RNA sequence: UAAGGUGAUAUGAACCGUUAUAACCGGCGAUUUCCGAAUGGGGAAACCCAGUGUGUUUCGACACACUAUCAUUAACUGAAUCCAUAGGUUAAUGAGGCGAACCGGGGGAACUGAAACAUCUAAGUACCCCGAGGAAAAGAAAUCAACCGAGAUUCCCCCAGUAGCGGCGAGCGAACGGGGAGCAGCCCAGAGCCUGAAUCAGUGUGUGUGUUAGUGGAAGCGUCUGGAAAGGCGCGCGAUACAGGGUGACAGCCCCGUACACAAAAAUGCACAUGCUGUGAGCUCGAUGAGUAGGGCGGGACACGUGGUAUCCUGUCUGAAUAUGGGGGGACCAUCCUCCAAGGCUAAAUACUCCUGACUGACCGAUAGUGAACCAGUACCGUGAGGGAAAGGCGAAAAGAAC
RNA sequence: AGGACCGAACCGACUAAUGUUGAAAAAUUAGCGGAUGACUUGUGGCUGGGGGUGAAAGGCCAAUCAAACCGGGAGAUAGCU
RNA sequence: CGAAGGUGUGCUGUGAGGCAUGCUGGAGGUAUCAGAAGUGCGAAUGCUGACAUAAGUAACGAUAAAGCGGGUGAAAAGCCCGCUCGCCGGAAGACCAAGGGUUCCUGUCCAACGUUAAUCGGGGCAGGGUGAGUCGACCCCUAAGGCGAGGCCGAAAGGCGUAGUCGAUGGGAAACAGGUUAAUAUUCCUGUACUUGGUGUUACUGCGAAGGGGGGACGGAGAAGGCUAUGUUGGCCGGGCG
RNA sequence: UACGGUGCUGAAGCAACAAAUGCCCUGCUUCCAGGAAAAGCCUCUAAGCAUCAGGUAACAUCAAAUCGUACCCCAAACCG
C-alpha cells in the first residue's frame, strides 16, 4: 500500500494541450504532468484515492527538456514526466 | 506558528501535516491552471509543512 | 617479495664498479631460501623464508624466542 | 576516406569513462590533477 | 542604526534643490531615499498594450544619496544631525543641536 | 539587530513587517536525493539487481534498519589425523579516500660542464612510491678537544672558498674553535624499604584572556563661479578621532567608519587552579643491550673519486672481550686523555601557507597584473592524457529617447 | 572438387586525363586485378614506445614514425644566424 | 574662470627637446633639487589586434534541366498551388542498428547563418510531440577478455591467478490485421489471441541440488524435390465509346 | 469545405501458369581443414522433509515494474 503523502507528492499538473483534449474526449485519457521517479502503480492510485476516479490503465512517457537559449547563454529546461491516465468507462473528470 | 505548535502530540502533528499536505497538493493544482492569483500561499503552506516536520523530528526520535 | 622473515634483510641497491669506474645501477638480494624449522614445544614444522643469516640467528637464540619475536612484529607464519 | 574518429559511447567509456579512470592509480592522478585544475567535467562520460 | 527613516521630513542639503523640504517616500537598501516631489525627472513613459497604460511624459520622483540630505529641526528651522542614545533601554535618535529626542 | 524586506542578471506579480518569533548577522541543532573511499551484489559515475529482520495492508503491496574488504581482540565451531593446528561464523574497535607547501624513508636519470667524452659534474636534483605531524627528522656522547678544558639535539653569522678531495682537469668543499636564538632531562633490560609522594595524559568544574554577531562614538555655516561645491573668499568649532571609503568637481565638522570606551544566552582556543581515573617519586643493592663490535670480498655516506684512509651503513662468509672489559683521539703501534654502542621517549629555537582577518607597497592598471578585473580552466581544439583564449568604463542619476 | 575460368555487390588501386589557394591535407571519370577464399565486413577485446606489430616497405602504432603523443628536468646546449 | 591626453600654430636651444596658445576633452597634474628603473623601437621570416594590396578579380561545390499561369509579400527564377519537361529507381526509394540529441510538427520573424534574392529552411523565438506484459534495453546465461576474497611472486607502487563476478557481437517467454494525429504507433482505439510468475478452492501423489544424463549444440561446398513472398494472363465487378 | 481534408454508403474480391538468393533445411549427399561455452527446458536421485512442506491438472483473481520510442541513418543532421 503506497503511503497517503507520497500519493499527495505525485501529481504535479495537468497537461493542457489539443491532443491531450482530444484524447479526454475520444478515449476517456486524461494527460497528468507527474513526478519523473513515478511507477504506474502510483500514479494510478493517487488519481484513484484524491480525485476518486476509476483508472483502467496508466501509461506514461519521459519528456526531454529542450536546449534553450537565454541571450548569449546556453541553458537546459529540466526533464519532466508525462503520464495518460485512462479512465473507466462513464467517468467524468474536471 | 511553531510556539503554538509545540504544544501537540505526536498524532495531532501527524494529522495536521497530512492536512497541510492535502491543502498543498489542492493549491498546486489551482495553481497550476490560471485559477490561483495568489501565489504566495504555495510559499506559505510549504514553509508550515516544513515547522511541523520540523517539530515532528524534534519530539520523536529525541 | 625477498624480505627475510627473521632480521628484515630486503633488495639493496648498488653499483657495478669497473676498473675504468664505471657505475652501472645493480642490486644485492638476500640469499633467502624457503627451510621448515622444528618447533619441539608446539611439535610441528614451521616454514620460513629466511636468509643464511637469519639460520645462524634462529640456531643461536632458538626457534621460541624467534616466533616470540615474530608475533609481536606482527609477522604471520 | 575512414577517418581516425568512428564514435562509439561504449568502447568511449571503457577507454576513457570515470570507473576506467578510477579502477587504477594513475587514472586516479589524472583524475587528481583535473580537480586541482577545476575541470567541469571531470571524464568523457555524460 | 539609521538614521534616515521613513517618516522623517528632512531638509535637501547639496544639488539643485538645495534647501527644499519634504517627506521622505521609502528608502532603498542601496543607500538612498525617495524625498516626496524633490529629485523630479521627466521619463518617456512607453504605452504597453497589457495592463493598460497609456505611456506619456511622466514626472517622477528618482533616488536621492542619504548623504545630500539631513533630519529638518522645526523648532530652530535649521538641517541638524542625528544622534543615538538609550532612552529606557530602548534606542532612540536625538538632535545634535538642542539635544531633544527625534518625536 | 531592526523599519524595512521576499539573493543576482531583473523588472513585474502576490505578499510579510513597523516595538517586536518581518527580513539580515552569529552560536547550537534538525533535514542532508543520487554518484564518488562508496561500504548489500554489479556497473558504461550520477544507473541496474537483491537478501535478512521488525512493523503496517483497504492482500495490490509499502516503510525503516542491517548486510563491502582488511587488521587486532573475544566467543562458538572445526579437517586430512588421536589431541591439536589450518580453515569457517558471529560481536566490538580501528583503518581505507581527498588536500598547496614543508619533513623522514624506499628507488633514481639525462640534457649540461669538462670547450669532444667514459672517471668526475649536473645530483641524491627532476620524477615515481610509502608513512606521519602541525611541524617532521635528530636528540642527552662508546661526542669533541689536547694534558688546558668543553658538555644533548636543531637553526643563523664567522672560521673559509681555508685544510683537503679531483682525467690534481672541469669542479666538489669541510671540520676544530668562537659569537648568538633556544635550553631539559628521563625511562626499560630487577629486587627490597617506605606506598601514590614529582611529572605526564584523559575527563569535568571555576577564573582570566581572546574567537565566532554587535553598541555608543566629537565638531559648519554665509557668499562667488558652476549642472552639481567637497573648490575659491570670510568667520567659527572637534581632535586619544586630519587612517580609509562614499557623497553631482578635492569634505576633519553630510554618511559609513577610525581613536577611545563598552558587550555574549550558546559554542570554542590558550594559560591557570582544582575534583576524579590511569601512571609512578626517593633510598640501598644488583645488572650494563651477541650472531653484536671487529675482519675477508662488493658497493654506498662522510668535502674525502681506495688513495697511506681513519669513521658510519650492509648484500655475502665468519666472529670476541663483556668493568680485571671495550670504543674513539684520520693508516698503524706504545703512553696519555675522553666516553660506555649493539634499547627507547622528550618541549623551545627551525621549514611552509590550500584557507581566515587586519595592515603595507619608489608592485601592475585591460597586448600590463593570476591563464582568468567580465558566469574562465569557460567557449574552442584533441579519442585521450592535455592544451587553452578573446572579451572592462553611457550618465551624477536611466531621467535608456513619450510623440 | 578447385587459394579453377568470365563477370556485379564487396575489397583493392595498374594506366592516362582533370584537379595541385581542389568538391577532396590523395579524390573524380574512363579503363583495371581478386570476386568460395591466404576473401571481405560489423560488434567487443588483447599486444605500449627502445616497446608493440609487420606474407618485411624501417611499413604502421589517431592527417605525426630510423623510435608516437602529453606533462615535467627546461629559459637543455648552440665557438651558429 | 577647465587637469592629464589628442590635434594645429608661433617662439626658443648645438641636439635629445622645451615654453605659450586656438579647438576637442571633462578630472586630475606637478616646479626645483635628489633617488629607483619593466627608461626611449623600424627592423629579430619578432607576438597580439586593426586595416590595405592583389580586386570588386578568382570562385558561388558534379553538364540530372528547366518552362509558364495563379497566391502571399515592400520586393518572387529559387517559397506554396496547378499543367508540362527532365533525373534516380538493387537507389539519388523505404525501415533499423552505430553515431547525433529535439535537427520532428504548428504559428511567427529576416538583423546574423544559407557561397545570390528569400515571404522559405536542418536559421531565431514560443507552443506542441516520443503512451508497450508481447519491439529493444533492463533481467537469467556464458565466449575472447577485464576485475579478483583468500593465495603465490615482486625494493614500494604493483604482476599473475583460484573460488567467484562482469563482459554480446551469440543462447533464453509471449501480438497480429484495420482505423486515427499536423507531428506517436505491432505502444492509442476496435476485433481476435498468446506467455511467465505469485496467491486461492477442488481432484490426484514421493518431493527435493551447489550433483549425474539428455537437449540447447553449431564447419565448408554441391544437388534436386515441395512451397511461399511476388508477378503475368484469363474470368468477375465498376467506369469509357474517345 | 477553411479547397487542407471530413462524413455516409460500397460491387467483384476467384482460377491457371511462372518463380526466388526467402522457407522445409540446425535437413540430405560429400569432403577435411574435423567445425564455442553456460543457462532456460526434460528426467534422476544424496542429505533432509513424512501425510506437513512441496509437485501437475483445471478454474478464478492479481501482477508483468523501470528506461528508449520524435527526427537523419549510404546523409545538408553520423565520421571528414
Amino acid at each position: 500500500m503506497i503511503r497517503e503523502e507520497r500519493l499527495l507528492k505525485v501529481l504535479r499538473a495537468p497537461h493542457v494541450s489539443e491532443k491531450a483534449s482530444t484524447a479526454m474526449e475520444k478515449s476517456n485519457t486524461i494527460v497528468l504532468k507527474v513526478a519523473k521517479d513515478a511507477t504506474k502503480a502510483e500514479i494510478k492510485a493517487a488519481v484513484q484515492k484524491l480525485f476518486e476516479v476509476e483508472v483502467e490503465v496508466v501509461n506514461t512517457l519521459v519528456v526531454k527538456g529542450k536546449v534553450k537559449r537565454h541571450g548569449q547563454r546556453i541553458g537546459r529546461r529540466s526533464d519532466w514526466k508525462k503520464a495518460y491516465v485512462t479512465l473507466k468507462e462513464g467517468q467524468n473528470l474536471d | 506558528k511553531a510556539k503554538e505548535l509545540r504544544e501537540k502530540s505526536v498524532e495531532e502533528l501527524n494529522t495536521e501535516l497530512l492536512n497541510l499536505l492535502r491543502e498543498q497538493f489542492n493549491l498546486r493544482m489551482q495553481a497550476a491552471s490560471g485559477q490561483l492569483q495568489q501565489s504566495h500561499l504555495l510559499k506559505q503552506v510549504r514553509r508550515d509543512v516544513a515547522r511541523v516536520k520540523t517539530l515532528l523530528n524534534e519530539k520523536a526520535g529525541a | 617479495s625477498r624480505v627475510c622473515q627473521v632480521t628484515g634483510k630486503r633488495p639493496v641497491t648498488g653499483n657495478n664498479r669497473s676498473h675504468a669506474l664505471n657505475a652501472t645501477k645493480r642490486r644485492f638480494l638476500p640469499n633467502l631460501h624457503s627451510h621448515r624449522f622444528w618447533v619441539e614445544s608446539e611439535k610441528r614444522f614451521v616454514t620460513l623464508r629466511v636468509s643464511a643469516k637469519g639460520m645462524r640467528v634462529i640456531d643461536k637464540k632458538g626457534i621460541d624466542t624467534v616466533l616470540a619475536e615474530l608475533r609481536a612484529r606482527g609477522e604471520k607464519y | 576516406m575512414k577517418r581516425t574518429f568512428q564514435p562509439s559511447v561504449l568502447k568511449r567509456n571503457r577507454s576513457h569513462g570515470f570507473r576506467a579512470r578510477m579502477a587504477t592509480k594513475n587514472g586516479r592522478q589524472v583524475l587528481a590533477r583535473r580537480r586541482a585544475k577545476g575541470r567541469a567535467r571531470l571524464t568523457v562520460s555524460k | 542604526a539609521a538614521k534616515i527613516r521613513r517618516d522623517d521630513e528632512v531638509i535637501v542639503l547639496t544639488g539643485k534643490d538645495k534647501g527644499k523640504r519634504g517627506k521622505v517616500k521609502n528608502v532603498l537598501s542601496s543607500g538612498k531615499v525617495i524625498v516626496e516631489g524633490i529629485n523630479l525627472v521627466k521619463k518617456h513613459q512607453k504605452p504597453v498594450p497589457a495592463l493598460n497604460q497609456p505611456g506619456g511624459i511622466v514626472e517622477k520622483e528618482a533616488a536621492i544619496q542619504v548623504s545630500n540630505v539631513a533630519i529638518f529641526n522645526a523648532a530652530t528651522g535649521k538641517a541638524d544631525r542625528v544622534g543615538f542614545r538609550f532612552e529606557d533601554g530602548k534606542k532612540v535618535r536625538f538632535f545634535k543641536s538642542n539635544s531633544e529626542t527625534i518625536k
